[PDB]
């Protein structure tokens, strides 16, 4: 089911990260890369339920 | 003068307080380079300093 | 001088098994009697019967 | 006379002085009255002692001679004792509140909650420790408490008792917060326990029988607010005869005298009144002895 | 005196509901020794009718019946039933005059007005007064009732005294301002009465002018309630000893179980030019004379006693869930707080062949040494203690849970447990259930810090 | 001493040294090397 | 009755009250608590 809603998602997998990068991705890791073109600028959301 | 005029988002151990105040995110581990812009509204360990 | 060192895996094997046997026939014959209660009561049914 | 000094065994350096100076007209107990006194005798950790009861303390403080502080001058503090209505100014270090035409005692410093432990005058194995200076409502209350948490503590488990006292030792008075360190059960509160027995019983005898069913005429009666809380209480423990007014005036009078010396077993001797107030609360003059 | 007069008369006032007479009681040295007369804390007594069961419970059944159930979490039923056998025993009153005396002499000082049949001297060394209601259900007495006595120290030390009514009422009723009057009547006679088991007697007082010389109770000791009441008594005697059968039918089962080939659990050096033949007899010949010499005061008996507590059964449950939890995520260990069994107390019985000298309750804080230490049992103050070196010795441990280990010279051990399904569960609580502190004279509020000086009101000082 | 000064080590870098210390395979000493001792700090919020 | 070890060889101690030393009963003693154990019942 993780792999279906990947799929409906749009975002892929985990990748299987390295055990020890996980201490890297909580001490602080810019992860997401940029898009190919911007013609408006730098995107911002949030959400509340 | 009401409560509350949003019962799923502000009380202590809703669904919004354990995805914004950054210490249960801390607890459930996310990347601190992405700036969410509801951290500025529900870090309510800071804003009690 | 000559000692062993406290390892798990060392064991004592049983003692040719005829002593083990020697222990199953001593509790077989401990079964009868030996119970401790019993001398405490007749000890405290004897005083009742003087009184 | 009343002019006592007292002398030190450590140097004086600027700071110490300077604390010294902070600490005019401020309130330190003395025993004996006598004319010289060492720095050991002074304030009160001579006799501090924790683990061993709050209830002590606040018998053997009450005993000790009351002065003020004033005119240092290097190896001696001069102590002038104050006499019987006379007006002095009193500088208070226990942070309660103050107001004007205020009743004022004495009370062991029972630990703020933060634990400041602010001695104040800094040595190697000995601090000045102070005395509360606290107004008559709160003190009261806290001698009340005190012998109402040494009642119920009789013949209780742990367990109950520490449900009743973690509620109990907390205290509120003009936005404050108190609790009680040294509970314990000692003789003196034993052989006051015994006092308010015998008294309160004493009470009980000399009841006539009129005054001991008003209260379920009023509930006949009326209802109000004080009414049902009280009558809730009393039904959880559930025409006049003879009138001799006389015998009523006679049973009255010995209740009197009972419920003052019930009453004299938590409230003190007044032993400062106020005057006016600095808005700051941290001086207030004050006409009374010591 | 103090406590005779005032306790007269508070039985007068609450013996409407739970129709309790007086039994006015003094002790002397044959009870306890001086030590312990002098910080006797409070004194603890029960009523348990003929059937056996207690005043406290439910009159028919109970829900502490199930016999054991051999658990961990719940462990004797949970603490409900610790709140019963609270509400078994009632607290007396009490008062110590430490001093020698003579009694008749004393009350002859007091305004008491003595006369006895036959003078009789008696003469002890200390005085201890306390006075004890048994309860008639209806104004009808039975004969085969019995008491307990229990004497506490602030220690949390218990001793019971066990004993019937028959011989507390046997001569009395076959013979058969109020503290101005009571003063004036006094005594009629003085009576030893000996316990149930004759290792303890003790005298009782009688006045004329009490309550219980005109209530008109009548008094019947039929045989087969006295052949049942022992029978109780049988039950609540035997939760003891047959608790060590269990410890033994165990060894005997599991050595069967294992055949014969047993290893080794305990840090000890060997040898191996050493003969076993020997050691193996030592084994038989030794293990019957630790049942020759079995007590209430052994190891297992104190493994228990924790377990039998307050907050034992609570804190135990939590012991198996900081246990059965998962490993710490990358998530909690780099923002949770700090996360928390280095060494435990074990209780040992040693047993020794050489000297038929065996030692009961031993303390022993044992835990495990590094490099695949199996186990290594110190003393209190890091003796080592070295008896297991030995060959004229054999050794016992208990956990304080039921884990069980009967060791051999050499360090060689026999891992098992404790089965106590067999023992019900009524009769396990009331020998050795662990009583909690009530408070007192002294006493901290708070539930524990530095506690002073004991009270020990004592004859080498004056009272004050 | 040891749980003094982690009372002062209560930062996110500092126990994830303190996880990078534990979760490797290797032992300590192959992936530490010395660098000398510090002798005046400027007080950022990364220090220099 | 003989043990079955795991090192195939032992070693040496130095006896402190330290170490859990075997017993020092070499040949007369042991036959004399074998005796013992006979007579005592």
């Amino acid at each position: 089911v993780d792999r279906w809603i990947r799929h409906a998602a749009g975002v892929e997998r985990p990748q299987l990260l390295d055990t020890e990068t996980i201490s890297m991705l909580t001490f602080g890791s810019m992860s997401e890369r940029n898009a190919a073109a911007t013609v408006h600028g730098q995107k911002a959301a949030c959400e509340l339920i | 003068f009401a409560a509350t005029h949003n019962p799923w988002a502000s009380q202590a151990g809703c669904l919004s307080d354990v995805l914004y105040n950054t210490r249960h995110r801390e607890r459930l581990g996310y990347n601190s380079k992405f700036y969410s812009p509801c951290a500025q509204y529900f870090n309510t360990e800071e804003i009690i300093a | 001088a000559v000692f062993f060192e406290p390892h798990e895996e060392n064991v004592l094997r049983c003692p040719e098994r005829v002593l083990r046997r020697l222990l199953e026939d001593a509790a077989v014959t401990m079964r009868g009697g030996g119970w401790r209660e019993d001398v405490l009561m007749d000890r405290v049914r004897k005083r009742y019967l003087r009184q | 006379e009343a002019n006592i000094f007292c002398t030190f065994d450590h140097k004086l350096s600027i700071a110490d002085v300077g604390k010294l100076t902070k600490l005019v007209a401020a309130v330190v107990p003395i025993p004996q009255r006598l004319h010289l006194i060492k720095h050991y005798q002074l304030g009160l950790h001579q006799f501090v002692d924790h683990t061993r009861g709050y209830v002590r303390l606040r018998g053997l403080l009450r005993n000790m001679t009351l002065t003020l502080m004033r005119r240092v001058e290097g190896n001696q503090i001069l102590l002038h004792v104050p006499t019987h209505g006379l007006l002095y100014t009193v500088l208070n270090t226990g942070p309660v509140t103050w107001e004007k035409g205020d009743a004022l005692c004495v009370l062991p410093p029972l630990f703020h909650g933060p634990l400041a432990r602010e001695n104040l005058l800094t040595l190697g194995q000995w601090e000045l420790v102070l005395p509360w200076i606290v107004p008559m409502p709160l003190a009261l209350e806290i001698n009340q408490r005190l012998l109402i948490m040494g009642l119920f503590s009789l013949d209780r488990s742990y367990e109950e008792v520490k449900a009743a006292v973690q509620q109990l030792q907390t205290i509120t008075f003009r936005d404050a917060t108190f609790t009680i360190p040294d509970p314990v059960i000692d003789q003196h509160l034993l052989i006051d326990m015994k006092t308010a027995c015998l008294s309160m019983s004493m009470v009980a005898n000399l009841a006539s029988e009129l005054t001991m069913t008003y209260v379920r005429k009023l509930a006949l009666e009326d209802s109000s607010m004080l009414l049902v809380k009280c009558q809730e209480l009393l039904m959880r423990l559930d025409r006049p005869q003879h009138v001799s007014p006389d015998d009523e005036i006679a049973r009255l009078s010995a209740l009197f005298v009972m419920l003052r010396q019930l009453d004299d077993l938590i409230r003190e001797q007044v032993v400062f009144t106020v005057c006016d107030v600095s808005p700051d609360n941290k001086s207030a003059t004050c006409i009374f002895k010591g | 005196m103090e406590t005779h007069l005032y306790s007269d008369l508070a039985f007068e006032a609450r013996f409407a509901d739970d129709e309790q007479l007086p039994l006015h009681l003094v002790l002397d040295q044959e009870v306890l020794s001086n030590e312990e007369a002098e910080t006797l804390r409070y004194v603890y007594y029960r009523n348990v009718d003929s059937a056996g069961r207690s005043t406290g419970r439910a009159p028919g059944g109970d829900e502490d019946d199930a016999p054991a159930s051999d658990d961990a979490e719940d462990a004797v039923g949970g603490d409900r039933a610790f709140d019963r056998e609270r509400r078994t025993w009632q607290r007396a009153c009490f008062r110590v005059l430490p001093r020698p005396l003579e009694l008749l002499d004393y009350l002859r000082q007091s305004g008491l007005t003595v006369t006895l049949e036959k003078e009789q001297r008696v003469r002890m060394f200390y005085a201890v007064f306390t006075t004890l209601g048994l309860r008639c259900p209806d104004n009808r007495l039975s004969g085969a009732q019995t008491l307990h006595l229990r004497l506490v120290w602030p220690d949390g030390s218990y001793r019971d005294w066990e004993f019937l009514a028959r011989d507390l009422l046997r001569e009395e009723m076959e013979a058969n301002a109020r503290t101005d009057e009571w003063k004036g009547a006094g005594v009629s006679r003085l009576r030893e009465v000996w316990d149930v088991q004759h290792r303890v007697r003790l005298r009782v007082l009688w006045y004329v002018n009490s309550f219980w010389r005109s209530r008109e109770l009548s008094y019947d000791d039929h045989e087969v309630e006295l052949y049942r009441a022992l029978d109780a008594y049988r039950a609540r005697i035997a939760v003891e000893y047959v608790l060590i059968r269990a410890v033994r039918d165990e060894i005997y089962a599991v050595l069967r179980r294992d055949g014969g080939a047993l290893p080794q659990r305990f840090a000890c050096h060997v040898s191996r030019n050493m003969s076993w033949r020997v050691v193996w007899e030592l084994c038989r010949h030794a293990l019957a004379l630790w049942m020759d010499w079995a007590d209430v005061r052994s190891c297992i008996i104190k493994a228990l006693t924790p377990r039998l507590s307050r907050g034992a059964a609570a804190a135990a449950q939590r012991a198996r869930r900081q246990r059965e939890r998962s490993a710490p995520k990358p998530q909690e260990l780099l923002f949770g707080p700090r996360n928390e069994p280095a060494e435990q107390t074990w209780y040992a019985d040693v047993v020794r062949c050489v000297r038929a000298q065996v030692d009961l309750g031993v303390e022993v804080r044992a835990a495990r040494c590094p490099r695949t230490g199996l186990w290594i049992v110190r003393d209190r103050r890091g003796r080592l203690r070295r008896w297991l070196s030995q060959p004229e010795v054999c050794v016992l441990y208990v956990t304080p849970d039921l884990d069980f280990y009967w060791v051999l010279p050499g360090g060689f051990a026999v891992s098992s447990r404790v089965t106590l399904h067999g023992l019900a569960q009524r009769a396990l609580r009331d020998r050795f259930q662990n009583f909690e502190a009530v408070l007192a004279r002294g006493m901290h509020v708070e539930a524990g810090r530095q506690e002073p000086e004991t009270p020990r009101v004592s004859g080498r000082r004056l009272p004050f | 001493t040891r749980c003094l000064l982690e009372s002062v080590y209560t930062a996110s870098a500092a126990r994830a040294a303190l996880q990078w210390l534990d979760l490797g395979p290797h032992l300590l000493h192959r992936r530490l090397e010395t660098l000398g001792c510090v002798k005046t700090v400027s007080l950022g919020i990364t220090s220099l």
